[PDB]
């Protein structure tokens, strides 16, 4: 399975960004997708999840009301947009594929790519 | 031949020893010899070797040890410091066995309130300042799980005063999964609870104040929540909260117990604030959401029409090998507690044991056997015997493994089992000298004698001991069981003084076949008195009628039973009617004060040690279990018409001795203060004595002082 | 014909009455009749009328009254509520006499801590919530003077605990100018003082905690300031603070006393924290800056080389008619306290009285006469007699007024004087039945008998009372003065048990010629005992050598004096050596405990009621006056050798009884708790008793219980 993430970088606090995830190999539009982040010196933290159809989304309590996740099966792309950033989200973001397409399902520890680094500071 | 002396009892000379193996596998166990050496014993091979020398223990002044299941690391505990009946703090060091040196790099902080290894592997969970920390390896920085722990307000992983003393009777509130991939803990919130404050003097110019959150009868209660967290990736989704049943989360409720079935199946038990109803729930793990679900079809309800639910505590289930069915002890249609087998629904339960006796405990449920305790043998409700039943076999079977081992020496047993029940150990507490033995586990064949107590038997040859008997009386269609202790060279043609020792507490038993050499033994051996203990209605292990006869009426029937027993003893014909006394402790103080002030003219003197004055002054859980809410709508009338103070006028023509400790946290000093004030306001003469900075147990030299004072008082009354 | 009984003592059936006139002018006074009518008596005309009837008093449930200097308003007091030994709160109503109804303007607040009229006019000054208010006329809104009054932290116009109990011995700190032109008050700051906390049980479900700012030995002390405010325009400049002398303000200090001389002259008395230096300063009022000036030339210094300054309290000056000279009582060159007359300089003072006796009090200084008290008559320390001397007359004169009035009935007198000393009243307390009479102020002749206690004399005809004697012993160089109470029909050929009553406190006297029927009278009259009271080193009114002997050596010489007296009594020949006992109360307990555990084998039993165990547990003002600071450099060595606990080993072969009240604010319960702890740690048997929610006095039925219990103990000991 191949997954590539693009976006991110160094941005001042209070700004906004958006990043993309592209997947190949397996069949898209048949599984739920998820966005996970890894902070320096910490473990894996689940951020958000999107259904296989794109109707309902699930968010964590730490990024509620600040992140927006969408998908496009025609281009096989996943988009996550962050707004009103704070100087504690500096981390590397990974794109995760679930194993259940019947409904929403958080992927546990499936495929992992290289992710994209996002650093926020003054 | 010589008689007993008070200094023999005070400085413990005739005390026995027991042997509970510290099982670490199915065939091995650890022990600490009388050399401060830790020795590992293997039963199959028969060899043994030391895993930790006394030099290493003395290097850090350690006093207790704990071995990881990998047998690679040990923890040693020092700086012991007791706080409550069960809780304490200490300092822990970690020793590496492979390299023979202490682990360096990340030392645990101090003091630590609780610490536990995982069932599989070597990873640690501990509690420090009301917060839970997890360590993957003994040489790694800790990972913090909880953040809101605050002193005397929020408790994480440990109980507060109320749950530690009245509900859990342990010092910990965290549990590992069977393979150690999940950790479950409880959080207690004590913020609106009223506070009891008393004075501690110590050694300083100014005394200080001790404050404890303490709910008295009818006050606010703690709030408890239960969380489960993944121990491999704890930062993924964090802790998850276990749902509460809808029928329970409608008013105040309690938390009874937690028990793991498998790595994805857990069981919880809930109690309502009205203790009439109990609920058992089984919850499963959903991997598609990493959460926990408790279906409504997997809830079991237990209720009692005539009293509280269960005995002193609610019974716990023991699950079978298939982890879908379980065994539990509760009362049947005839009011006797027996074993039932539950698969799908409560109404479909199958009764395993039946009769006019009771089943006390369930020890082990193996693939084809069940071990339990009972008092079926010869219809003596004071004995404990161990029975084994075959389950899942084509012919049914049932055997008693302890009722004929040593018939005249041992009739009170307990057991300890190893992994997979390969072997077990039996400990016998009486009525002879206690013994400890190791058994086969498959044929119940004796292997070796762990402890025989030969030195005590050699020391007791030149001493005359009193004679003890256990009998029963049938008065007014009520059966009372009494134990009588008689002096040596007893003669039925003379008259003797009489002393009564009373506890009388609900769900308790005082007439047991247990070996003991204590104060009353000395009193009977040297001072020539006759001692008696009586068990009547309100006690346990005899049926539901006798147990629940005292529901919502405390302090009414115990006094009647004691007086009836005393009258029968007088009718026997060898008791002096002008010299009779009674005494008790912390519930026998209550009963002693109520019986002495009954206006019957039977007792001459009485002693009350740390008694309870009114039920409005005690903890909410214990009081409301047996009495109910103290409101005008429910039971305020009997709350008012049950105190000791209301009988203050009737102490006029008796001798009274009142004893209490000023730093008591269980039964507060205010009880004795109010008793003394009420007695003074009625112009009644009595005697008193207080012990400064002493807890409910009166430990140390206070025990010697107390027993000497009571001996002086009794000798003066019977002169 | 019959002997006394315990109920005759507990119920005060043998008690006397005294008459202290309430002077309102030079020739008239007020009294409260039997029917609760306020009656005004005029001496010159012999006519009486009812200023206030009992109906008005009963209308508002009043219990006390106060009449305005202009005889136009009366304040009535209701809702009494005691707080400490001297302080209390109440509700006050104002009644008009010109029209005859209560005023209904600006009503007073409630409750009020203190209230006082003006010396002239009808101005009012009261204290409410630790703040001072002043009203120009009964019906006018108040004017607030102070704003920073807070509960338990800042006191305005009233003392805190330590000043009220140990220094001022009053309930108020505020004084009017002689013509009501200025008002002086004191402000106490207690922010940094440590707090003693104890428990009050009451009648609720939860006990509560009581906190009092209490400085123990060698701790922080309150801060005091003095202000004076104009009472006619109290907004022109506001309060003004008087200066403190330079030699006093260099370190910690106390405020001893204040006295008004004239409308423009005041006198203040300060004392150093090291309490062997005192300063008296006189301050004038300067109109140029409308302020107060205290010149250096008007400062007088008093110091003691071998002890503290003054007696129990520092003496107070009495000013002359021309108001620039005064008279004061202090030690002379031979070590006896006498009267000195001071005009300009201390070292030029003229001694007025001299001899081997002491002068106790100065009552009144008129334009030509001076009245005072003395114990010179017949060299008997323990008698009080009134003497009058002439000043400003060419031939000196000296008259003893009371030494020959009723020689065999009265030898202990006190006096109360009227305005301008036109008439006065004499009250005699013993050794016969007390009696109060009225005397003319010029010829010192009796004109009326105010009270003579006829009913008590009639009721005492059928009661046989014990015999009392006062005598002295000389051992080597000390003179011990003792009072002995002997039973009726006493015979010297038999042997009797002996009881010693001890107080022993510094600057105190226990052998006096007073009349009393109390517990020891019953003990001698009915139980056939012999009772002894002894006065030795450390007692007052016998010179400075005897008074200052116990300095930094508390609890050493009192025991020696008691033992020497007991040995002499045994040598007398009518005392049974196996039946000797001792008892005391609040420094009687201290000496009693130290004497019982002296290891001499003299006393069989002893009783201590609310004793002091260590001097680090008591208040700073009292302890540091007689013992010094508890620092390593000053007196720490003796602060540790003079505790009851250090002798805990010597209580083995004696009987002990320890009694204390749990709500004692003066001598805290900590002392008895420490004593009990020390006795338990040494394995010593004793008896105890506590009283709940009772202060130092043990008032109510607790007194009955205590005296009955002590009688039981003593009867058991002497059987
Ligand atoms: C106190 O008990 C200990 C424990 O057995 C014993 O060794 C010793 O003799 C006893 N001391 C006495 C009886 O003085
Ligand atoms: C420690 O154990 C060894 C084992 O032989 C023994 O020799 C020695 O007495 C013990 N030392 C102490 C202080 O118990
Ligand atoms: C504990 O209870 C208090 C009120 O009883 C509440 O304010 C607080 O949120 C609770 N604490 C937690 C951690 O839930
Ligand atoms: C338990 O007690 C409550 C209140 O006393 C009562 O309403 C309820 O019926 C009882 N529950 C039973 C008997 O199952
Ligand atoms: C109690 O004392 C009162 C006077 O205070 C007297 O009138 C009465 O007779 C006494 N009563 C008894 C029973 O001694
Ligand atoms: C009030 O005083 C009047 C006048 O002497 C008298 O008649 C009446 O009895 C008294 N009333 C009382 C004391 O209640
Ligand atoms: C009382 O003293 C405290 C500190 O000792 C000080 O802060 C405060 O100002 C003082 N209060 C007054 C002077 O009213
Ligand atoms: C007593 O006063 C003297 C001076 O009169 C002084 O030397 C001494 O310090 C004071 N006493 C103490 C104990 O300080």
């Amino acid at each position: 399975v191949q997954l590539v993430e693009s976006g991110g970088g160094l941005v001042q606090p209070g700004g906004s960004l958006r990043l993309s995830c592209a997947a190949s190999g397996f069949t898209f539009s048949s599984y739920a997708m998820s966005w996970v982040r890894q902070a320096p010196g910490k473990g894996l933290e689940w951020v958000s999840a999107i259904n296989s159809g794109g109707g309902s989304t699930s968010y964590a309590d730490s990024v509620k009301g600040r992140f927006t996740i969408s998908r496009d099966n025609a281009k096989n792309t996943l988009y996550l947009q962050m707004n009103s950033l704070k100087p504690e989200d500096t981390a590397v973001y990974y794109c995760a594929k679930a194993r259940t397409g019947w409904s929403l399902a958080v992927p546990s520890f499936g495929s992992w790519g290289q992710g994209t680094q996002v650093t926020v500071s003054s | 031949m010589r008689a007993l002396t008070l200094k023999d009892i005070l400085n413990g000379t005739f005390s026995y020893k027991t042997f509970f193996p510290n099982w670490i596998s199915g065939q091995e166990y650890l022990h600490q010899s009388a050399d401060n050496n830790i020795v590992l014993y293997n039963i199959e091979t028969g060899q043994s070797y030391t895993i930790l020398s006394n030099r290493t223990m003395k290097s850090v002044n350690a006093s207790n040890y704990g071995l990881s299941p990998d047998r690679q690391f040990v923890y040693l505990e020092s700086d012991y410091s007791k706080l409550w009946r069960y809780s304490y703090t200490a300092t822990y060091y970690i020793y590496d066995l492979s390299n023979g040196e202490f682990v360096r790099g990340n030392e645990l902080p101090r003091p630590i309130q609780y610490l536990c290894w995982s069932p599989v592997g070597s990873k640690l969970a501990y509690v420090y300042q009301n917060n839970i920390y997890l360590k993957q390896r003994p040489g790694d920085p800790p990972f913090q799980i909880t953040f809101n722990g605050r002193e005397n307000k929020i408790f994480n992983g440990i109980p507060d005063w109320v749950y530690e003393e009245e509900m859990l009777a342990t010092k910990y509130a965290l549990w590992w999964s069977p393979n150690g991939k999940f950790l479950a803990y409880a959080e207690f919130n004590d913020t609106d609870i009223p506070v009891i404050a008393y004075s501690y003097y110590g050694d300083e110019q100014y005394p200080r104040t001790i404050n404890i959150p303490y709910p008295k009868a009818g006050a606010k209660n703690p709030v408890v929540r239960i969380f489960i967290i993944d121990t491999t990736y704890p930062a993924y989704v964090g802790p998850q909260e276990v749902p509460v049943p809808a029928m329970i989360a409608s008013s105040d409720y309690y938390f009874s117990w937690l028990t793991w079935v498998t790595d994805e199946r857990v069981c919880l038990q809930w109690l309502k604030r009205v203790q009439n109803v109990s609920v058992l729930s089984i919850c499963d793990f959903r991997e598609d959401w990493q959460t926990w679900d408790c279906p409504k079809t997997q809830e079991h309800i237990e209720e009692s029409r005539t009293g509280w639910a269960g005995g002193f505590f609610v019974s716990t289930p023991v699950f079978s090998y298939d982890a879908i069915s379980y065994y539990k002890i509760f009362s049947d249609k005839d009011g006797y507690k027996h074993i039932h087998y539950i698969k799908d629904t409560v109404e479909n339960a199958i009764q395993i044991t039946s009769g006019k006796w009771e089943a006390i405990n369930i020890f082990r449920v193996t693939q084809d056997s069940l071990f339990y305790s009972s008092n079926e043998f010869e219809e003596y409700p004071g004995r404990r015997n161990i029975y084994r039943i075959s389950i899942g076999s084509y012919p049914p079977s049932k055997k008693c493994v302890t009722c004929h081992l040593r018939k005249e020496r041992c009739q009170y047993y307990t057991a300890s089992f190893s992994d997979y029940a390969k072997y077990y150990a039996l400990v016998c507490y009486g009525p002879g000298i206690p013994i400890s033995t190791l058994h086969d586990g498959r044929t119940d064949q004796e292997i070796k004698i762990l402890e025989e107590n030969k030195e005590l038997e050699n020391a007791l040859k030149n001493i005359q001991l009193p004679k003890e008997e256990i009998k029963k009386l049938e008065v007014d269609e009520i059966t009372l069981w009494y134990k009588m202790i008689l002096p040596p060279q007893f003669d039925r043609s003379k008259k003797y003084p009489l002393l009564i020792q009373v506890y009388g507490g609900p769900c308790s038993q005082s007439v047991r076949s247990v070996f003991a050499v204590n104060w009353i033994s000395y009193l009977a051996s040297k001072e020539g008195m006759v001692i008696a203990l009586v068990d009547g209605r309100g006690t346990a292990f005899q049926g539901d009628k006798l147990l629940y006869a005292v529901y919502r009426k405390l302090g009414v029937y115990e006094v009647e039973d004691q007086i009836t027993a005393v009258r029968k003893f007088i009718e026997m014909g060898f008791i002096d009617e002008k010299r009779i006394a009674i005494w008790g402790w912390s519930y026998g103080g209550y009963v002693s004060s109520l019986a002495l002030a009954s206006g019957t003219g039977l007792f001459k003197c009485g002693i009350a040690v740390a008694p309870v004055s009114s039920w409005e002054y005690y903890a909410s859980v214990y009081t409301e279990r047996f009495m109910g809410l103290p409101t005008k709508d429910d039971n305020l009338e009997h709350y008012k018409n049950s105190t000791v103070m209301a009988r203050a006028e009737y102490f006029r023509n008796v001798d009274y001795l009142l004893i209490h400790g000023t730093a008591d946290d269980n039964v507060h000093f205010q009880n004795s203060a109010q008793i003394a004030k009420a007695l003074v306001n009625a112009q009644v003469d009595f005697q008193a004595m207080w012990y400064s900075d002493q807890n409910h147990g009166l430990s140390g030299l206070s025990t010697n002082h107390l027993y000497t004072h009571m001996t002086h008082f009794l000798k003066q009354c019977f002169s």
